[PDB]
RNA sequence: GGUGAAAUUCUUGGAUUUAUUGAAGACUAACUACUGCGAAAGCAUUUGCCAAGGACGUUUUCAUUAAUCAAGAACGAAAGUUAGGGGAUCGAAGAUGAUCAGAUACCGUCGUAGUCUUAACCAUAAACUAUGCCGACUAGGGAUCGGGUGGUGUUUUUUUAAUGACCCACUCGGCACCUUACGAGAAAUCAAAGUCUUUGGGUUCUGGGGGGAGUAUGGUCGCAAGGCUGAAACUUAAAGGAAUUG
């Protein structure tokens, strides 16, 4: 894949982890 | 009260009575105590001059514009609001503006109008922010705040009200040729939904 | 069914008498039925003819004019001057690289309540015993040329009127005027007027129209 | 003598326009394009039924008093390909041989002095 | 001292009404309640009597300006455009 | 290019400053040239403009409001109008400007 | 690796010049990237200026010459011929012809 | 109308096409260059104003005032975000008609945010000439831009007169360019990537096999998007560079 979209996939698990980390917190 | 925009206490030489004759303008943005206002069709083109429409020429900004000649104002009154003049038809001598809503209409040429746009501008810009501020904006207009919502009245006093869920039932669009009771919701409306989507 | 060709009487048209052959061309509207005369349904229209056609000279043959009709003399259709384009062939021809042109531009009206925008073009030219392999301008004699050009063009609709600038323009007279007074800056290569929009037209005075036509 | 016309051929692709006018150009002779001769989708820009499309104008074009024509080619214009497309070249060739007077032939193709975004994208079209 | 970093004027409304609320009102507010030149006497003294009116604490003059300023960016171009016209139409 | 040669004036040639001091150095004749301010009052100006006319002497409208004006002769305060009783090594009264 | 000494583009010292479209499949590309071309060529086939002559009234006709520059991105260039590719060693010859 | 082909779409109420205007918004094509400016990102209509500049010239003037640069700071394409205006084109999303076996992709039509502007944010790009900045030196050339110097050179109403453009010999500065490699380099190639094992002009930052990973965490900035700082466990013997042959 492109630097772009293994990039873009690990930005949206990043924006994923945050709204269920912050969830409990 | 209930106006933003100001007033100004332009006084005029009555010229078959010796008496001056105060009278209520709608102040414009740059129109100062002690400034000269000039009124007529030989008044030069400043900030604050009353003109007919004629005289003024094209592209220039243009407030409390007179539907009709001898109305005495009736367009572009509110606050930082203001009429464009895009063209004039000398033949029939109609002016052609550009309205504050964006439509365009036709003024007779003896209508007139104020320069400038109307001070108070930028008012809707500051959320009233607080019921107390929205109380006191209409407690000087008239009695329309609070405004309860159809839905949650019981039918028997709004068309939306009544049932065990809140919800209006009918569809809220209600049309033109409805009767006095059936208007309330979106009346005549062409297109629902967003706007710009 | 109804066959549109045969409900005609084939309008013909003239040319200000400022021109060559007054006579230009044949056109068809439709009878003159009772409800909507001709005469109002051939007024307000505009022809596109070709001023080599209009001076009889191929010297002519770019800078085709425009015209618009006025008052219509039974089949017979006076026109007045409305404008003047150069030809899309024209302008790409001169038009080449490693040299560059000027975009002049004013807008005057004439002598009367008839106002039009005069342009102008320009373009530097390849000095004699020049080396330089596209010799360009420094864009300030651009701003100097660009200013007595439309000096020389503003001085010019503002002095006559329309009829009095086509009669003078047709030797273009005017296109040697920006010339010798650019000798002293740069030497330019393609000068001409090259358009020309009208705008207003005041009250139309036959008078003035039956002088041109007549 | 003889009376002069407008010929005024839209050539673009996908369909060929042959539109003879007066000289005004306002009232339209004989306005035909190449769907009325072909059938097949194909020939519409092909040079063929340009030709065939504009010799029709020719069987009507005469008898009306059009002697001779002033020829305006222009292409598509605008933001598009702005060349004219195949029938530009041989619809213009059936008006020639078809008994009309040609005379001042010329572009009036639109040329944008600066145009809106092209269609198709910044990537642009990809097959 | 340094009071607060960023609710500045606003923080008079509490916790409460939101942040972005706050934010709208807060450059606004400023505004509101900044002192301004006035162009008659040259002293920063005008300050907003209502809405939409300017006194200048001294020389006594008032001005119909903005709600929120003496004078909106949408009327200084008014001011601009109205002197070409003028200009144009005179010379 | 007026603002250079103030400085002349406010370092070689003795000035007065302001109104009130103005109008009694015009009333003394002494001044010759005033400088008065876009800002000030129109009828301020309006009558000192009668003043100089009274004293045949030149006045000089400045291009900007007081703030400019106070800039201009080098003091930090506001000046309506400024007064120059006698110009050293300045031209500014010789010259037409 | 580093195919080309200017890099594939005639611009050195801008950091920016200006987006184009092309003339084929509608491709934003630089202007000096483009290849540009003055295609040159009579509304007519060469053939065809006799039946002009025969058919214009105009006996000394002018034979007209339209101009237009189609600008192309090098994708469309070399699947249309109008582009070659060229040897590494002759990669360097910028001469036209 | 569209296609490689079609279909969706609009059309005897007239689409498309022709002409005339009128408005709306966007942009400044051709000219346009191995050309210019800007610190960079960027800047291509005219005109006016405001102020800023670099180069040139200087027998003016201050006379060590300098270079680089942690901390820190302004600007910073596009996209994006907030509020307002604007809203023509194109166009994420979305909807559709084709293609294939599937096509929610490429193709076509419509079309929202967006594209434009006012005021703020973010602070990122293959932000690249992938070549830090300053200094000197080393080879030749040619053009080009801007400035300057000289010619009884050409050229401008007057035919060495009231004077710009040009050509010549130059020079300063710049963007670069062509040959050659003396020299370097792994080579591609480089006149600077040269003056580095004959190893040292000054100075800042960065890298230590590839993945994990620019990830987790922690802090800070941000309206958010996310930016900056930034590992480890574990895992592999290789990825990678430049050229040769097939």
């Amino acid at each position: 894949m492109r630097a772009k979209w293994r990039k873009k996939r690990t930005r949206r698990l990043k924006r994923k982890r945050r709204k269920v980390r912050a969830r409990s917190k | 009260s209930g106006r933003g925009a100001p007033l100004a206490k332009v006084v005029f030489r009555d010229p078959y009575k010796y008496r001056l004759r105060e009278e209520i303008f709608i102040a414009n943005e740059g129109v100062h105590t002690g400034q000269f206002i000039y009124a007529g069709k030989k008044a030069s083109l400043n900030v604050g001059n009353v003109l007919p429409l004629g005289s003024v020429p094209e592209g220039t900004i243009v407030s409390n514009v007179e539907e009709k000649p001898g109305d005495r104002g009736a367009l572009a009154r509110a606050s930082g609001n203001y009429v464009i003049i895009i063209g004039h038809n000398p033949d029939e001598n109609k002016t052609r503006v550009r309205l504050p809503s964006g439509a365009k209409k036709v003024i007779s040429s003896d209508a007139r109008g104020v320069i400038g746009v109307i001070a108070g501008g930028g008012r809707v810009d500051k959320p009233l922010l607080k019921a107390g501020r929205a109380f006191h904006k209409y407690r000087l207009k008239r009695n329309s705040w609070p405004k309860t919502r159809g839905v949650a009245m019981n039918p028997v006093d709004h068309p939306h009200g009544g049932g065990n869920h809140q919800h209006i039932g009918k569809a809220s669009t209600i049309s033109r040729g409805a009767v006095s009771g059936q208007k309330a919701g979106l009346i005549a409306a062409r297109r629902t939904g967003l706007l710009r989507g | 069914v109804v066959d549109p060709f045969t409900r005609k009487e084939w309008f013909d048209i003239k040319a200000p008498s400022t021109f060559e052959n007054r006579n230009v061309g044949k056109t068809l509207v439709n009878k003159s039925t009772g409800l909507k005369s001709a005469s109002d349904a051939l007024k307000g229209r505009v022809v596109e003819v070709c001023l080599a056609d209009l001076q009889g000279s191929e010297d002519h043959s770019f800078r085709k004019i425009k015209l618009r009709v006025d008052e219509v003399q039974g089949k017979n259709l006076l026109t007045n001057f409305h404008g003047m384009d150069f030809t899309t062939d024209k302008l790409r021809s001169m038009v080449r690289k490693w040299q560059t042109l000027i975009e002049a531009n004013v807008t005057v009206k004439t002598s009367d309540d008839y106002v039009l925008r005069i342009f102008a073009i320009a373009f530097t030219r390849k000095q004699a015993n020049q080396v330089k392999r596209h010799s360009y301008a420094q864009s300030s004699h651009i701003r100097a040329i660009r200013k007595v050009i439309s000096e020389i063009l503003t001085k010019e609709v503002q002095g006559s009127t329309l009829a009095q600038l086509t009669s003078k323009l047709i030797p273009e007279v005017i296109n040697k005027e920006i010339e010798n007074a650019t000798k002293d800056i740069f030497p330019l290569q393609n000068i001409h007027v090259r358009k020309v929009k009208l705008l207003k037209q005041p009250k139309f005075d036959v008078g003035a129209l039956m002088a041109l036509h007549g | 003598s003889q009376v002069f016309g407008v010929a005024r051929i839209y050539a673009s692709f996908n369909d060929t326009f042959v539109h003879v006018t007066d000289l005004s150009g306002k009232e339209t002779i004989a306005r035909v394009t190449g769907g009325m001769k072909v059938k097949a989708d194909r020939d519409e820009s092909s040079p063929y039924a340009a030709m065939l499309a504009a010799q029709d104008v020719a069987a009507k074009c005469k008898e009306v008093g059009i002697t001779a024509v002033h020829v305006k080619i222009r292409a598509t214009g605008g933001t598009r390909t702005k060349t004219p497309g195949p029938g530009g070249q041989a619809a213009l060739r059936a008006l020639a041989r078809s008994g009309l007077r040609i005379g001042r032939i010329e572009d009036v193709t639109p040329v944008p002095s600066d145009s809106t975004r092209k269609k198709g994208g910044r990537r642009g079209r990809r097959l | 001292a340094k009071r607060t970093k960023k609710v500045g004027i606003t923080g008079k409304y509490g916790v409460r009404y939101g942040s972005s609320l706050r934010r709208q009102v807060k450059k606004l507010e400023i505004q509101q309640h900044a002192r301004y030149d006035c162009s008659f006497c040259g002293k920063k003294t005008v300050k907003r009597g209502a809405a939409g009116i300017w006194t200048c604490s001294c020389c006594k003059k008032t001005v119909a300006g903005g709600a929120y300023t003496v004078s909106t960016a949408a009327a200084a171009t008014v001011r601009s455009t109205i002197r070409r016209l003028r200009e144009m139409v005179e010379a | 290019s007026i603002n250079q040669k103030l400085a002349l004036v406010i370092k070689s040639g003795k000035y007065t400053l302001g109104y009130k001091s103005t109008v009694k150095s015009l009333r003394q004749g002494k001044s010759k040239l005033i400088i008065i301010a876009a800002n000030t009052p129109v009828l301020r100006k309006s009558e000192l403009e009668y003043y100089a006319m009274l004293s045949k002497t030149k006045v000089y409208y400045f291009q900007g409001g007081n703030n400019e004006l106070g800039t201009a002769v080098g003091k930090l305060f506001r000046v309506g109008v400024v007064s120059i009783l006698e110009a050293g090594d300045s031209d500014i009264l010789t010259t037409l400007a | 690796p580093k195919k080309r000494a200017s890099n594939g583009r005639n611009k050195k010292g801008r950091g920016h010049v200006k987006p184009v479209r092309c003339v084929n499949c509608s491709k934003s590309i630089p202007k000096d990237k483009a290849i540009k071309r003055m295609a040159i060529r009579n509304i007519v086939e060469a053939a065809a200026v006799r039946d002009l002559s025969e058919a214009s009234v105009y006996p000394e006709y002018a034979l007209p010459k339209t101009y237009n520059k189609l600008h192309y991105c090098v994708s469309c260039a070399i699947h249309a011929r109008i582009v070659r590719v060229r040897s590494r060693e002759d990669r360097k010859n910028r001469a036209p012809p």
